[PDB]
């Protein structure tokens, strides 16, 4: 029993649903808390009128109170850099993203520059002032997203305001480093001027258990679960790849697992793009045209109670991936138009029978052609009905009259019609009636 | 390259997903209906007219629906439906044959870009081409069995654009007003209230130019003829009241979004209550009365948003669409109201619901009459879904 | 005429190969690059000097059981890039881009496992897949279209096993299990109009589906030359050969000799023989031989582990030649031989996941 196969199995649902957890919780599929056996979850209820006209009034009192206060320039001197040369300075301007805008827009503007000392040291001062006007304007408001604030010789980087336009940046002597492309830094000041247990089975081949731990939380999920009922729940429906049973262990849980069996999961899409030369499959760009169909999944629920003794959809259309009789190939939605591939006359019939005839030795070409002109001929049409006979051979010179022509042969056709009457299906007057027609 | 793999990874993971909500769907929700069409769709509009057949269990109304095909002819098309109208009743429900039919094809030249009918007349619409101009037409005056030719009668078309655009709104008090919105930067206004001599030429009234970018949604006042709008990428929105004479200057103007608008509705119930819908995955909302106050915020689409509607029969009901493949449904009693940290995390509270069905752009939707709690839905992947959420969310 | 172990390796998961090829499209000069197939895995290796040979690159399929089978090298016309398609028991034929270490094509049409791969010499987007259903099918792995089914009512009635291009690419020799081995042709009017049709469909354009062509006769064929399986034949020029589990390799022409190949009757009802060639213990079926792209020596791979040569020369086959190159590490058995495009080095496969090398020393 190489175990590893218990592993390499159980192996495969794990990562799936544990990529799905972190999506799922970013990425929610829908409100859990409108879920009917997790009704404990959304505490609040449904009862309230609340007229519109008065929300403004709250809104128009509420913003007299939101309005707090506002800010109302700056200046600022470096004091000399420190390591164990100009300096750089900039105003970077960042505005919202658009719509045809992959990433967000950057306006990296300098106010200006000044040549601050080689590394000095202090004690040897006896000095490069900034200061700002109000380059922010409050127009900015709809358009840039944030400023920040740059400095190179040799890079470092300081932003200005909150997301709530909440400056971040009193006045005073700051000390900071810098790192390039302890160690190099620079001073300066600023200036404004029951236990659950699991039991892991393997066809009874071998198997595994273990306890639940932080019990009533989903061990892939982590949903929080507060009853027994909702996560079974939850557990036999999310978590559907598997198998579950309640065994009710007297220590309050236990659930020995098993690996679901059938799981019909396969895409559920244009049935046709499964096999599509690859790099065309789920091209997802561009309209494509497929056959009608319609299900029906919730008609009128029950709405009963809960049970744990408990614990223990129709079609309308074609639903399927049609082949090509002869050569089992995909079948178009046009394709599968009146087109039947299948009528009387089968292509290598005519050339057995054909080449049947040529095995005779004890016959002239003069009657040869002629049976083999005139039975494919029957075959074309399928005449069954003695009454059809006199029109049969009418048609038949109808159709091959330049050939025998062409091919200098009605005296043996009459021969032939000498034959057919000798076996009581042509009258006489009918026989004559044909080289008739014939010139 | 990356994208590739990527891409084939995140399309494995949407059927999963999907395969999961369908498994989970029979808690959730009071009527499931899917159907798959041949081409899709761009277009959803509700007929406001219902009949109900008696001795059965069932409903019966009719749908206006649109088509832009890969390259065949294009068609307008209106179908039938049986909603189960009953509520002991449950082949199926009903009827063992076919729940859904076709009744309605007309040729069409090019896609369908809008179409909605006229609230006067519901047999008569409108329609946005892929060219500059304006098709109406009025079914009962054409065969169902398509013109197998090809183009036919555009009934009536109208001028007055130059590039396409998806604009489209009657005047509800006032017949034959009607607005449009195209790439031309401008608003032009026919009225086909009285046209005996139509030759299909029928220039737009007015012409407004007040946004410098493409414009991209319109709507009439709810309650008075002479009041609108206006959406264009500009992200400013312009209060357009009509009588004013001037296409240049409207009524009033102001910044909406920090990203292009989009969709724009208004209340019914109330006569001040706006609707706003933009690509900043945001939705705000204002007041006739003042406008210097965006009053709310919902945060929760996860890409651009393309539509909302009110909800007919509820007062404080709407509704969001957009690209994310999801859709949403907010509340506006709930508005700031204490909830326990798991149902935090559930979401925040005035947000009210979450449809999990389709599995790509949701293209567009629609409330109906006739019915209290049923929107259907379009995506591009030629699927068209009904529904009816359970009822207990709601008291 | 003298080659020397000069390497012998062996895989891991010790399941037999039954796959060598060469790339006969090396541009001249270009090192030596040549593949095998396993279980479940392809191999890429590169021939170096002093019997030096570097594992290159390696895929296989998990998704599924398979028992690859065969292989074959071509190029794209487009950007010449290198291409080897492979197939197993499943049925199914994929193709791979080294360039990008990718499959970029994969077809799926048949009915059981597949047997044998090869290409028309002239063109290289003609795909000739030998089967198990009776049918031997013809792609264009360019436009993705079938193009013929050679089989039915006159074809092969138990499991079709090894076919073979003539030398310049017009004719086909089939054999299998029946005895039977029987004549197809390319060079018909309406097989190359089809050809041309083929090179030439947009589906975007019609709502048809492409039409293929379905053949249910030979040209040509007999059981009389074997009574026993027959698993491998080769175009001599305008002469035949083909080994059975009878222990001999025999030549032979139709009808007489002479009959000129291209004036026979679909009903000749006669063939000549001329010789044979002789060998000992290859008492089981599957196992194939090759040759020299210059045409002149032949190689035999066997079931105890010997091997057994011959030269292509004016030596009388009566008493052509007689040479048996041996190792004494294992003698499971060898199933098939290749040469480069000269005839420098020769690879052969035992039965034990295990390869050899062979350098010529002339
Ligand atoms: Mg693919």
């Amino acid at each position: 029993a190489d175990h590893e196969l218990f592993l390499q199995a159980f192996e495969k649902p794990t990562q799936i649903y544990r990529f799905l957890r972190t999506r799922n919780l970013i990425a929610p599929i829908f409100l859990h808390r409108t879920l009917t056996y997790m009704s404990h979850r959304n505490s609040r209820t449904n009862i309230k009128r609340k007229t519109f006209k008065v929300d403004d009034m709250l809104s128009k009192v509420e913003k007299m109170k939101g309005e707090q206060e506002s800010h109302s320039h700056l200046q600022l001197t470096f004091t000399g850099f420190f390591h164990k040369v100009t300096l750089e300075v900039l105003l970077v301007k960042v505005c919202h993203k658009k719509r045809k805008d992959v990433s967000c827009p950057i306006r990296q503007v300098p106010t200006g520059k000044k040549q601050v000392p080689l590394n000095p040291d202090l004690n040897q001062t006896k000095p490069s002032l900034a200061v700002s006007s109000n380059e922010f304007e409050p127009s900015n408001s709809h358009m840039v997203k944030s400023y920040s604030l740059l400095f190179r010789v040799f890079v470092a980087q300081m932003t200005v305001f909150d997301k709530n336009r909440r400056l971040q940046l009193l006045d005073g002597e700051y000390e900071v480093a810098m790192q390039e492309m302890q160690g190099p830094t620079l001073q300066f000041t600023l200036r404004w001027t029951l236990r659950i247990f699991y039991q892991f089975l393997y066809n009874n081949n071998t198997r595994q258990q273990t306890e639940a731990r932080d019990d009533l939380h989903c061990p892939w999920c982590t949903l929080n679960c507060r009853k027994l009922y909702s996560l079974l729940k939850h557990l036999k429906l999310c978590h559907s790849r598997f198998i579950f049973n309640y065994v009710y262990h007297p220590k309050g849980a236990r659930i020995d697992v098993s690996i679901n069996e059938c799981y019909d999961g396969s895409y559920a899409g244009n049935p046709q793009d499964i096999h599509r030369q690859p790099g065309f499959a789920f091209s997802r760009n561009g309209p494509v045209k497929r056959t009608p169909i319609t299900h029906i999944l919730v008609c009128r629920p029950k709405r009963t109670k809960a049970s744990m003794s408990e614990f223990l959809t129709y079609s309308s259309g074609h639903n399927r991936l049609y082949f090509h009789s002869d050569t089992c190939l995909p079948l178009r939605p046009q394709e599968m138009e009146v087109d039947s591939e299948d009528e009387k006359d089968p292509e290598w019939l005519r050339e057995k029978t054909i080449t049947q005839i040529e095995e005779f030795s004890d016959v002239n070409e003069g009657e040869k052609e002629v049976m083999k002109l005139w039975n494919l001929h029957v075959m074309k049409h399928g005449f069954i009905a003695d009454n059809q006979m006199n029109h049969a051979c009418m048609l038949f010179v109808e159709n091959y009259g330049q050939k025998i022509i062409k091919k200098n042969l009605c005296r043996n056709f009459m021969l032939h019609l000498v034959s057919m009457h000798d076996f009581n299906l042509i009258s006489i007057m009918s026989i004559d009636k044909a080289v008739t027609k014939l010139r | 390259k990356e994208a590739a793999f990527d891409d084939a990874v995140e399309e494995r993971v949407i059927n999963e997903e999907y395969k999961i909500w369908k498994k989970n769907t029979p808690f959730l929700y009071d009527l499931v209906m899917t159907h798959a069409l041949e081409w899709p769709s761009l277009t959803a509009q509700w007929l406001p007219d219902v009949t109900r057949p008696e001795g059965k269990d069932f409903s019966i109304h009719r749908l206006v629906l649109g088509t832009h095909t890969s390259d065949e002819q294009n068609h307008l098309v209106i179908a039938s439906v049986q909603l189960p109208n009953d509520d002991a009743q449950f082949g199926g429900f009903g009827s063992v044959s076919g729940k859904i039919e076709i009744e309605i094809k007309i040729n069409h030249e090019g896609e369908v870009n809008r179409a909605r009918y006229m609230p006067q007349n519901p047999c008569i619409i409108a329609t946005k081409t892929p060219s500059s101009d304006v098709l109406v037409f009025d079914y009962t005056k054409h065969p169902s069995k398509p013109d197998p030719s090809g183009e036919c009668n555009p009934d009536l078309r109208l001028r007055g654009h130059q590039k396409e655009g998806y604009g489209l709104s009657w005047n509800p008090n006032l017949s034959g007003h009607l607005l449009s919105a195209s790439d031309d930067h401008t608003i032009c206004l026919w009225d086909i209230s009285a046209v005996p001599k139509e030759g299909k030429v029928v220039d737009a009234k007015t012409i407004f130019t007040g946004h410098t970018a493409v414009v991209e949604d319109v709507s009439w006042h709810l309650l008075h003829e002479s009041l609108f709008g206006s959406v264009a990428d500009d992200q400013k929105l312009m209060i357009w009241d009509t009588r004013s004479n001037n296409t240049s200057k409207p009524s009033h103007s102001v910044d909406a979004h920090t990203a292009e608008v989009n969709c724009l509705s208004f209340n019914p119930y109330s006569e001040f209550i706006l609707a706003t819908g933009s690509a900043d995955k945001t939705v705000a909302l204002w007041d006739l009365r003042n406008l210097k106050l965006k009053l709310h915020s919902f945060e929760s689409h996860k890409d651009e948003i393309f539509q909302v509607q009110w909800s007919p029969h509820n007062e404080t009901i709407l509704a969001s669409s957009g690209t994310d493949r999801r859709l949403n449904v907010w509340d506006l009693s709930k508005i700031g109201e204490e909830q326990s940290p798991e149902d935090a995390e559930d979401g925040p509270p005035e947000l009210l619901f979450i449809h999990g069905g389709h599995t790509a752009k949701i293209s567009d939707f629609s409330w109906n009459p006739n019915e209290p709690w049923v929107i259907c839905s379009v995506s591009e992947d030629n699927i068209m879904q009904v529904w009816q959420m359970a009822e207990n969310i709601y008291n | 005429y003298s080659f020397k172990c000069v390497n012998s390796l062996k895989e891991d998961h010790n399941q037999p190969l039954f796959g060598v090829q060469f790339n006969w499209h090396s541009k001249e000069g270009d090192p030596l690059v040549f593949a095998t197939v396993g279980s479940n895995r392809v191999t890429l290796y590169e021939c170096h000097s002093q019997g030096e040979i570097r594992l290159l690159q390696s895929y296989v399929d998990a998704d599924a059981d398979e028992n690859f089978y065969t292989c074959a090298w071509t190029y794209d016309s487009n950007t010449s890039h290198p291409l080897l398609a492979v197939a197993g028991s499943r049925g199914i034929i994929r193709i791979i881009n080294p360039i990008t270490m990718q499959c970029i094509k994969h077809y799926v049409g048949h009915g059981n496992a597949i047997n044998e791969l090869k290409f028309h010499p002239r063109d290289p987007n003609l795909l000739l897949s030998v089967s198990k259903d009776h049918a031997l099918r013809l792609w264009n792995i360019q436009t993705d279209t079938l193009v013929a089914i050679f089989g039915g009512v006159e074809g092969h009635r138990d499991e079709v096993l090894s076919a073979d291009y003539d030398l310049l690419g017009e004719k086909i020799m089939s054999c299998g299990m029946d005895h039977s081995l029987k004549l197809w042709r390319i060079n018909s009017k309406r097989m190359m109009n089809a050809i041309k049709e083929s090179y030439d469909y947009n589906p975007n354009k019609t709502n048809r589906p492409f039409i293929s062509q379905k053949i249910h006769f030979p040209d040509f064929s007999t059981r009389d030359i074997h009574r026993n399986y027959v698993d491998c034949v080769r175009w001599l020029g305008d002469l035949i050969l083909s080994k059975s589990c009878e222990n001999a390799i025999v030549c032979w022409k139709p009808g007489k000799m002479e009959d000129d190949i291209d004036k026979i009757k679909p009903s000749e009802s006669n063939v000549t023989i001329l010789g044979r060639f002789d060998y000992s213990q290859c008492d089981i079926w599957y196992m194939r031989f090759s040759m020299d792209f210059w045409q002149k020596m032949l190689a035999l791979g066997n079931q105890v582990g010997k091997l057994y040569v011959w030269d292509l020369e004016v030596e009388d086959p009566h008493k052509a030649k007689c040479t048996t190159l041996t190792h004494h590490k294992c003698g499971a058995a060898i199933r098939q031989t290749s040469f480069s495009r000269d005839s420098s080095i020769l690879i052969a496969v035992c039965d034990d996941a295990s390869i050899w090398r062979w350098d010529r020393l002339r």
